[PDB]
RNA sequence: GCGCGACCCCAGGUCAGGCGGGACUACCGCUGAGUUUAAGCAUAUAAAUAAGCGGAGGAGAAGAAACUUACAAGGAUUCCCCUAGUAACGGCGAGCGAACCGGGAGCAGCCCAGCUUGAGAAUCGGGCGGCUGUGCCGUCCGAAUUGUAGUCUGGAGAGGCGUCCUCAGCGACGGACCGGGCCCAAGUCCCCUGGAAAGGGGCGCCUGGGAGGGUGAGAGCCCCGUCCGGCCCGGACCCUGUCGCCCCACGAGGCGCCGUCAACGAGUCGGGUUGUUUGGGAAUGCAGCCCAAAUCGGGCGGUAGACUCCGUCCAAGGCUAAA
RNA sequence: UUGAAACACGGACCAAGGAGUCUGACAUGCGUGCGAGUCGACGGGUUCUGAAACCUGGGAUGCGCAAGGAAGCUGACGAGCGGGAGGCCCUCACGGGCCGCACCGCUGGCCGACCCUGAUCUUCUGUGAAGGGUUCGAGUUGGAGCACGCCUGUCGGGACCC
RNA sequence: AAACUUUAAAUAGGUAGGAUGGCGCGGCUGCUUCGGUGAGCCGUGCCAUGGAAUCGGGUGCUCCAAGUGGGCCAUUUUUG
RNA sequence: CCGACUUUGUGAAAUGA
RNA sequence: GGGCGGAAGACAUUGUCAGGUGGGGAGUUUGGCUGGGGCGGCCAAUCUGUUAAAAGAUAACGCAGGUGUCCUAAGAUGAGC
RNA sequence: AAAGCGUGGCCUAUCGAUCCUUUAGAUCUUCGGAGUUUGAAGCUAGAGGUGUCAGAAAAGUUACCACAGGGAUUACUGGC
């Protein structure tokens, strides 16, 4: 964003340099997902079913108590940033088979 | 151990007579190192000898920020604001990397003006005999051309040493400039504990 | 057998002399050249040279 | 009372073909000690070494960031100097010990898998036949739709528009590089000692040649040779130098714009525990077992932890000289 | 070995081979070059007997020119005295006075760590007029260092030899 | 009477025998005193026949380092 | 020696939630 | 009748961790002084008196003994006796 | 009352390194992209203990024994 402060120490400590906005380049987008991947992972999702520990939390959410829902699937994946987003996925689950 | 000396850091209790390296191929390498560089020479003959061209870069780190070197290759911004395709650049004796990041107009027009004093002074063979096509250049003056030997653009390490003078004006004498240069590191060390006594006033008031 | 404490190739073969040193050498053997007494008791048959 | 097709597997001295062992300097993988040092010794050290077991080449390995850094940031690999006997690791004892930055040597980046001919396998192998012969072509079989060829590889790309800009082959003649052969200056003059003159004296000569060697004793000039080069023969050539005929498109690329898509590697990452290893310290790599993904995501930012922001890269497929 | 001619051990004699060397780091001493510099050591260009020699970079590579703290960090605001070599001045000289390097001793000052202190100014947490300290520093009030060589010594390596 | 002592030798032990002393004058002190009262220092000026005997250049200052770290005999004192 | 996870699937009852 | 015949059967067992046992086995140690060593003892830290020869220093497995603690008072101060 | 006395015991003995752990203290310093925030790492001063007490973590046997050495050291003889 804006450069730096010109001086050697302290807040946005630095050297001026009229800074620039980088163009879009290719692996910006690296991850966001496309419409045939999103068609190909949902089809293949209820035709495989749901894993066991998956369904375990399926179960603890719709009782409602997240924390655990939370713990176990963090015993089971490994790390709690990828234990949230499975729980957020599994939450979304429950909202689109509890909608109908 | 005995009298006052230096306590001893002798990293010899392995097998290192099996490891020493003798230097005795020295001359042997620079006089091989000289041949490969001859016979590379006639062959890229009239290219010049240092190889494709490099772009003006700074070094990282605190110690060497301000001093300038040779990097690996323009980027694909300074490429294309220069007016030179991608897969054409390495052809001509350009460089190409990218992986590097334009992050200033400082950076960028100053690789552009090497790039346009490049292809100012570059001359280029046509693929065939007679015919010249766009991008070549004309027999007349193809036919004076040599292989030039070193470094045909130098880049200067440190901006030159200058000191002209000046004025030493009033305002100028008040500044006090320790109180300014402790002040920023006052607010540096204060800066969490400023931003949370906000964070608060917002989420209370 | 062995001889004691074998001849071994990294000894120091080659010495380094300062450049400067090598520079003030070099001019004091240029001065050397230029006396005639230093020529005549080093060793060359000078009695003809005309300077 | 069968004839069929596929799958999977047989046996063939079937046709055509690749494998095994050897050498150890250097190189790659596993396995893997202790004597020693610590004035004992048990962790440590010796040492991620010796021995063992395998695998290649002229080099091998690595290699095109899931990088470092915190800068005004840089930018594949490898090696040298510096970093540095430093940060760190260690009965914090003995000791051990890298990396970033910077300067140099050399520098080249590439190709796959996936959505994408479906009027139509456009692909490949083999038998036979021809010719111009490291291949090309025709015919007949087979492989293959559980996908061969083409387009694509994130730096992108696919589409659509556009004045436009860019693409072809075959000859000759060399040079260059490599090997080989032949040739090439001048006292053997006079006297003396001496078995022998290559020694001493005297008179001379060559030298772009007084490196060396032989010849009956200190030989430039007896001989082979050495300097300058000259000549001719053969190779690989696939490097470029100029001449000559062949004239480069509606295919592909580049460039400019658009905004629609934008597909990217799984018992893999990643996590726990164990073992080894490391300088890597709440864990550096690796490995076993268990758990086991993600697509507004994933790996890093050298102190574990949750939240906010920021810097950065895109793994789990492959090839690649040079130093 | 306190003590050997010893009834202590080795030696029949001769000839040849035979035991503190090489390398790394460091240090003192000495010599040389330069001297707030000094090193060209990895590379590059040359090199007509040459692995030599000569040139080149360095604008910050090593060490040195700044140190104190664990670290964040801060980082020397300019020295007097006593004794002194030597020179100088006066006297006929004896004697007297002045300037007094080195070195020794004494007291300080400044930087930093820790403590103490607080006018003003300021971005309110910073600065720091004045004043400090039975504290601590491998500091400063002397720029002397770098490179090479040699001996000696310590240590690592077979490391004086068996 | 070694583990008693009033007394108390000899031998040996420490210190001093000046020029690094003394006095006068005027200055400082954040110490000290009831106080120029002290204590100490600073500048300045004067004096100080070398202050017993004998002998003599000095580790006086510093650096680097070797070997040694098994002792034995004798006269006197002396423990078993 | 024994404990847990793994190959390790099927349905049934009785006691705890 | 698309089950070769029985038995046991998701228990044994395989692999990884977890705890106990494990001289069957490995590696290693098993202090010093000392009128030889061993046993004994501490003369190894340490105090008093002596030996110690009237300054200091001064030894022996010399001598007579002591120490690894006890104390909110048996510390500090004052007063009286 | 005050002068004073008091930095443990009337004096001479009655005790403890490095690393590790743990506590006390500053509204202290760092976690090296920037912050909140647990944890961790520091600085100064104590304790946890080494009695072999300047501080290794440590049971025997050998007549089956071995190597280096010792007359520094025993048993036989000799010597006083
Ligand atoms: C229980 C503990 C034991 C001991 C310490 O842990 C032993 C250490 C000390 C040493 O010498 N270096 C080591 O590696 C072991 C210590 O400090 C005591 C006060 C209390
Ligand atoms: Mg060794
Ligand atoms: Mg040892
Ligand atoms: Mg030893
Ligand atoms: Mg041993
Ligand atoms: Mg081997
Ligand atoms: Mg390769
Ligand atoms: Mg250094
Ligand atoms: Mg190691
Ligand atoms: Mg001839
Ligand atoms: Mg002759
Ligand atoms: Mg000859
Ligand atoms: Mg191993
Ligand atoms: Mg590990
Ligand atoms: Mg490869
Ligand atoms: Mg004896
Ligand atoms: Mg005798
Ligand atoms: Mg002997
Ligand atoms: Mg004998
Ligand atoms: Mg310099
Ligand atoms: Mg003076
Ligand atoms: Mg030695
Ligand atoms: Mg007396
Ligand atoms: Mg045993
Ligand atoms: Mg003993
Ligand atoms: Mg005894
Ligand atoms: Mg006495
Ligand atoms: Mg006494
Ligand atoms: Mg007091
Ligand atoms: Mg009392
Ligand atoms: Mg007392
Ligand atoms: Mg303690
Ligand atoms: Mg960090
Ligand atoms: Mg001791
Ligand atoms: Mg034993
Ligand atoms: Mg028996």
């Amino acid at each position: 964003s804006q450069p730096k402060s010109g001086l050697f120490v302290g807040i946005n400590k630095g050297h001026v340099v009229t800074k620039r906005e980088l163009p879009p380049r290719p692996s910006d987008r690296k991850g966001k997902g496309t419409k045939r991947v999103h068609f190909v992972r949902n089809l293949i999702r209820e035709v495989a079913g749901f894993a066991p520990y998956e369904k375990r939390i399926t179960e603890l959410l719709k009782v409602g108590k997240d924390k655990r829902a939370l713990k176990v699937a963090k015993r089971k994946l490994g790390t709690h940033k990828r234990a949230k987003k499975k729980r957020e996925e599994m939450s979304s689950v429950l909202r689109k088979m509890r909608s109908a | 151990v005995k009298h006052n000396n230096v306590i001893p850091n002798g990293h010899f209790k392995k097998h290192w007579q099996n490891y020493v390296k003798t230097w005795f191929n020295q001359p042997a390498r620079k006089q091989r190192r000289r041949i490969a560089r001859q016979k590379k020479a006639v062959k890229i003959f009239p290219r010049p000898t240092s190889g494709p061209l490099r772009p003006i870069v700074q070094c990282q780190t605190r110690k060497y920020n301000m001093k300038a070197r040779a990097g690996r290759g323009f980027t694909l911004e300074e490429l294309k604001s220069a007016g030179i395709p991608k897969k054409l650049a390495p052809t001509i004796g350009i460089s190409v990397d990218h992986r590097r990041k334009n992050r200033s107009l400082e950076g960028m027009q100053s690789n552009i003006q090497r790039l346009k004093t490049y292809k100012a002074k570059l001359v280029i063979f046509p693929r065939r005999a007679r015919k010249v096509k766009a991008g070549d250049s004309t027999p007349e003056e193809l036919a004076n051309a040599t292989q030039v030997q070193g470094d045909y653009m130098p880049i200067a390490r440190g901006e030159k040493r200058s000191v002209e003078v000046v004025k030493v004006t009033e305002e100028m004498k008040e500044f006090k400039a320790y109180g300014k240069l402790r002040v920023e590191r006052m607010n540096q060390r204060q800066l969490g504990a400023r931003q949370k006594k906000a964070a608060e006033a917002e989420k209370e008031e | 057998g062995r001889m004691f404490a074998p001849t071994r190739i990294w000894r120091k073969w080659h010495r380094r002399v300062n450049v400067r040193l090598r520079r003030v050498a070099v001019a004091s053997a240029l001065a050397a050249t230029a006396v005639p007494a230093i020529v005549t008791a080093r060793g060359h048959r000078i009695e003809s040279v005309p300077e």
